[PDB]
């Protein structure tokens, strides 16, 4: 899964 | 509701304690209570709110993905019928997740966003609005899927427009917003080229502004820039 | 209560799903529901019950220790007063922890233990009884501290007596029981020599019986033996 | 903290 903040 | 009798300052203090104890459900309830006092939130307070609900919904999303994967496998050819239990339990977790998203969206709509006049606060809350509609979108399968997606897009877009006008390209909120909107494009909107373009442009414009920053601001900006790079590497 | 309308088999199925999703609160509620159907539990089912509540109370204990440490520091000389919030929140977590322990002890008393005739089941449940009284003991500070400690000791002792009579020295339940009763002696009963003696004797008697075991039984036994050794190394 | 199971 891609990075989010 | 149940936090109505506790002082705002005590709720904030307890949210910080809950964070230290990794009690994110408690942390979220305390911050919900704080928001419902009706006063605007400081930067530190906005961070407590976002951290709490990020962790709560993060756990729910992880569990939903586990259960969804099991459910998908049960609907493949050759799988020997197991009854409604997998679907029922995925639905239970899904409903709880949607409840948390609705709660957060409720707080933003009553009345965090409308009272947020400064760019830093308004963008922070609009990013959250985008994020929690994105989480709703991840589990949406019905007639409202398109409207949920457009609600996420609309929130992210308003946030982007303000951030571009009002904040430097290295601002961590601006960077984090772009990171997440990029993920929205890739994972939700079926727009991988838009996702890649946004991540690239955001990275390059931040790179060119790093020279203006102190060591501490440089640290936060470069951390998020690395996340943009990580996604680009994942996608190309 | 709320699980009264769900099939026993469905509750068991959902407990297994919750375990896979790391949803231990749900897992515990499902198993509570299963127990309340009134039928005895199989070995697999007893494991689901214990795993669920171990994880739930494990998290609560970790949080309580964090909060207790903060509270202790706030009562040292030179610490500038912060109000009742630390104590209040430690109390909240403590009360929730005690509630979970009371729930488990309730299930054991109504009516798991009384219906458990086989050594393996009776020892398993009595070990749990010892464990959940030990968790109560960890947070006890009042007039009931001594009675709580003796309740833990009594449960562990009955379990030990049955296990010595009825099970081989390598039996994983017998080993795990001894490990935990040893920790009880060290951490709760202020009897470190008894703790060390029990761990040593248990280890040595298991070592001498390993020759009787298959590769799979050998694996489980030696794993717990390593935990006994780890504690001995910690204590000597 | 010591090991328990
Ligand atoms: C009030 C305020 O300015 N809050 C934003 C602030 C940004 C930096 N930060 C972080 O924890 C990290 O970055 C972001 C978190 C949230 C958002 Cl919305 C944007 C950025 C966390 C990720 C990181 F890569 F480690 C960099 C810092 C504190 C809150
Ligand atoms: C019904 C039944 O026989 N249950 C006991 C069984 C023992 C082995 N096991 C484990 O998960 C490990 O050991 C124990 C767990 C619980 C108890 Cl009460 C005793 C032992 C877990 C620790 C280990 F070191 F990894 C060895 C196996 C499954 C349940
Ligand atoms: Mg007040
Ligand atoms: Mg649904
Ligand atoms: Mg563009
Ligand atoms: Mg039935
Ligand atoms: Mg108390
Ligand atoms: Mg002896």
């Amino acid at each position: 899964f891609p990075a989010t903040v | 509701g149940a936090m109505g009798s506790m002082e705002r300052a005590s709720l904030i203090q307890k949210a910080k304690l809950a964070e230290q104890a990794e009690r994110y459900e408690d942390m979220a309830a305390f911050m919900k209570g704080a928001v419902e006092k009706g006063e605007e939130l400081s930067c530190e307070e906005r961070n407590l709110l976002s951290v709490a609900y990020k962790n709560v919904v993060g756990g729910q999303r992880a569990a939903w993905r586990v259960l969804s994967s099991i459910e998908q496998k049960s609907n493949e050819e050759g799988s020997e019928e197991k009854g409604p239990e997998v679907r029922e339990y995925r639905e239970k977790v899904e409903t709880e997740l949607q409840g948390v998203c609705d709660t957060v969206l409720g707080l933003l709509d009553s009345h965090l966003i409308k009272e947020a006049g400064d760019a830093e606060s308004r963008v922070f809350y609009l990013k959250m609005k985008g994020d929690y509609y994105r989480y709703l979108a991840e589990v949406a399968t019905g007639d409202d899927k398109k409207r949920i997606i457009d609600s996420a897009r609309s929130a992210y877009q308003e946030a982007m427009d303000i951030s571009k006008k009002e904040m430097p390209p290295t601002n961590p909120i601006r960077l984090g917003l772009a990171l997440n909107f990029s993920v929205f494009h890739y994972e939700i909107a079926n727009s991988p080229e838009e996702a890649i373009s946004l991540a690239k442009t955001t990275f390059d414009e931040a790179m060119a502004d790093l020279h203006t920053l102190s060591e501490d601001s440089y640290k936060d900006s470069t951390l998020i820039m690395q996340l943009l790079r990580d996604n680009l590497t994942l996608w190309t």
